[PDB]
């Protein structure tokens, strides 16, 4: 696993744990621990109902923290069934997280800017908001009180005068709490991530169950030109050791090869000599060594399931 | 070779043959065609007619005539006068031809510029050395008795299909295959070529062979270890580059043609292993003794002898009897072959039909 | 991705719409000749 993969996994875990409930953490942690995970395998792993799993998967799919992949599987001894797999498309998830973080921060900043503006006015009866400029044109002839148009009743000053500090405190808190995501996004931007696909994710699969009914394989149909929205992404060494006998044999073989080479380039017998007079063509030392060894020893003592298969 | 040797861009190159007739759209280029595609005047395709109109309208600057010895023919000489060009170059290994029109080349294209010796290059290592040999195959009595009575036209096949030549060819093929030589067997006569090929289980190539099939034959004979000998014909006599070819044999020859003798010899002069020490290419000429084939054989080598090549007469090939099987070894088969070779010579009424 | 680029933030994705999808003469030798088409 690459360090960038670890970084993005940590970012996803933090986002899920901080901005989602507990069951969301369970589901996404399961799908992060494993590769593409079947619906039945996920249900068995987390021991949660289909109805409970529904909202979690739906919310994670809406936030694009989890991608879906439906394919038709044909068991050898059962009716085929369209199985649903869940995985994480890191580029899409990162983009969604970045956009949502930016939007939240921008919303709080805009709320602070709006609150810094004057209060306004409200009508207690019709519950209508009037800006300062809109209320300035509705005052009574006595120049004493602002009167509503529909109700002809005095207006009441709006709230939010004292929240000026509260919104700033909220922003200060949020930035500190959201600090980790920013650093993870910085590292992610420094690095480059490759988009994930069902087949690619299957390469890192850890089987959930011994006999999971889902077939975790990707067998695309042959010559299928159909395109669905958002379904595409951008020797042997041998060593030989020689001995003295092999050395003499090798020189002998080289001599034989040289003889064969000279024979190959040699002129034929008929061309070598003028063949005019020929008929026309048509239809013991061992005991000596032993006594030597004995004598030297005496001297020393004196001094001292059938289918296609390819071979590879 | 044009593209390989020079930096000619493919866009500026055009090939004018029977298959594709497109011409380069660049201002200047080269047009490579054939005498058949330039000298014809009666029948032309629509595309070929546009090509001819292009050639005539444009004023060419240089013409290169490969194998110019055919330009003085009855009408091929007409292309020199019709085609417009400021410079004419001819390239040919032999400046001789049977008729007296060879002298017409002086006023057709000009004089000869340069000539190169053969033995000088052979000893300097530029070309290979050849041990040219002439095999004397004695005709057997059974066929010779028919040779005496048969007319001029039949004796040609008779003395070309003698069994002794078959037996010698088989023995030489086995010996040279054991020596690991790449063998070419030339034969002008298509019937003799086919008979030899079917008898020896080896492929034959002649005019009827398609381009794809002959190219496949050449590629396999080159790079396949199983195959080492082929039976070519007059088609591959000249203007073919065979770096691998080393041994050349002639069983049937086109009469006394001295130019074709040299052109056929030219195939093996560019052997790949033509520089290894002690190498000597082989050129066999099988001829039947006591026949006009000897007359024609001695008439077709007067140019090689002039150049300096000397033919060695081989009366016998040693060790021929020890070969296990020989073609046409039995007198019964000889008699059967004798007899065989002698015998060689209203729309609604449309449904009705 | 276009909005993320407009806001100056590097987008780690691309629009899927931009993903470009992408008479033989002699026969006694039949079954003998391997096709040495290229070298
Ligand atoms: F003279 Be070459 F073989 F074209
Ligand atoms: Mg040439
Ligand atoms: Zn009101």
């Amino acid at each position: 696993d690459r360090p960038i993969d670890d970084i993005v996994k940590n970012l996803l875990k933090f986002v899920v744990r901080g901005f989602y409930g507990g069951s969301f953490v369970l589901v996404l942690d399961a799908i992060l621990f494993h590769s593409v995970l079947a619906e039945d395998d996920l249900k068995q792993l987390l021991s949660i109902n289909k109805t409970e799993l529904g909202p979690l998967i739906a919310r994670l799919r809406s936030d694009r923290l989890i991608s879906i992949h439906k394919q038709r599987e044909y068991p050898p001894n059962s009716k085929s069934v369209e199985r649903v797999y869940y995985y994480v498309k890191y580029p899409h998830a990162i983009d969604a997280i970045k956009w949502k973080v930016h939007q939240v921060v921008q919303r709080l900043k805009d709320d602070l800017d709006k609150n810094s503006e004057p209060n306004g006015y409200m009508c207690p009866i019709c519950l209508t908001k009037y800006t300062q400029l809109e209320a300035v044109q509705l005052l009574n002839f006595d120049r004493t009180e602002f009167l509503c148009s529909l109700c002809d009743e005095p207006l009441v000053e709006d709230d939010s005068g004292k929240k000026n500090k509260e919104k700033q405190d909220k922003l200060n808190r949020l930035m500190d709490q959201i600090q980790p995501i920013i650093d993870s996004l910085k590292k992610i931007d420094d690095s480059r991530i490759e988009e994930n696909t069902f087949e690619i994710a299957l390469a890192r699969l850890i089987p959930p169950q011994n006999q999971s009914h889902a077939a975790y394989t990707y067998n695309p149909k042959k010559g299928s030109t159909m395109f669905r929205p958002g379904d595409s992404a951008p020797a042997t060494l041998h060593i030989n050791i020689t001995t003295a006998s092999d050395e003499v044999a090798q020189r002998e073989l080289q001599e034989r090869q040289a003889e064969e080479k000279r024979k190959q380039n040699a002129v034929p017998e008929w061309h070598k000599q003028s063949t005019i007079g020929k008929t026309a063509l048509g239809r013991e030392e061992r005991e000596n060594e032993k006594t030597l060894n004995d004598y030297y020893a005496a001297l020393a003592k004196k001094q001292a399931l059938e289918d296609e298969f390819e071979d590879v | 070779q044009f593209l390989q040797w020079c930096t000619l861009q493919p866009e500026n190159c055009a090939v004018f043959t029977s298959d594709n007739k497109e011409m380069f759209q660049t201002e200047s280029g080269l047009v490579v065609s054939t005498y058949s595609m330039v000298a014809n005047t009666r029948n032309r395709s629509h595309d070929s007619q546009k090509v001819m109109d292009f050639l005539t309208g444009r004023e060419w600057g240089f013409i290169i005539l490969d194998e110019v010895h055919v330009v003085p023919a009855a009408m091929f000489r007409r292309v020199v006068s019709t085609i417009a060009a400021h410079a004419k170059l001819g390239l040919t290994a032999t400046l001789v031809r049977e008729d007296d029109k060879i002298g017409d080349l002086n006023f057709l294209i000009g004089p000869k510029l340069y000539e190169a010796n053969w033995m000088e290059l052979s000893q300097k290592g530029h070309i290979a050395n050849v041990q040219c040999a002439e095999v004397w195959c004695p005709m057997t009595a059974e066929f010779y008795q028919e040779y005496l009575r048969e007319t001029a036209r039949k004796r040609m096949l008779l003395y070309i299909m003698n069994p002794t030549k078959f037996q010698a060819c088989q023995f030489l093929i086995q010996y040279h295959e054991r020596r690991g030589d790449k063998i070419i067997v030339f034969s002008d006569n298509v019937y003799a070529l086919q008979e030899y090929a079917l008898k020896m289980g080896k492929p034959f190539i002649y005019g009827s062979t398609p381009q794809q099939e002959r190219m496949n034959i050449l590629q396999n004979f080159q790079y396949n270890d199983q195959i080492n000998t082929i039976f070519l014909s007059k088609v591959g006599d000249t203007s073919i580059d065979l770096p691998e070819a080393t041994c050349l044999i002639q069983i049937s020859s086109h009469y006394g043609s001295r130019r074709q003798e040299a052109q056929r010899l030219g195939r093996i002069l560019r052997a790949k292993r033509r520089n290894d020490e002690g190498f000597n290419a082989f050129f066999y000429s099988l001829v039947s003794k006591d026949t006009q084939e000897m007359y024609y054989s001695t008439k077709r080598q007067a140019f090689l002898v002039d150049q300096g090549y000397a033919f060695k007469v081989i009366t016998h090939l040693h060790g021929m009897e020890n070969i296990p099987n020989l073609a046409y070894a039995s007198p019964r088969e000889r008699r059967e072959l004798l007899q065989e070779v002698l015998l060689k010579n209203h729309p609604l009424i449309r449904k009705m039909y | 991705p276009r909005k993320l680029q407009d806001l100056g933030l590097k987008p780690a994705s691309v629009d899927p719409a931009t993903i470009k999808r992408q008479k033989i003469t002699n026969t006694h030798m039949t079954g003998i000749l391997k096709d040495y088409s290229h070298r």
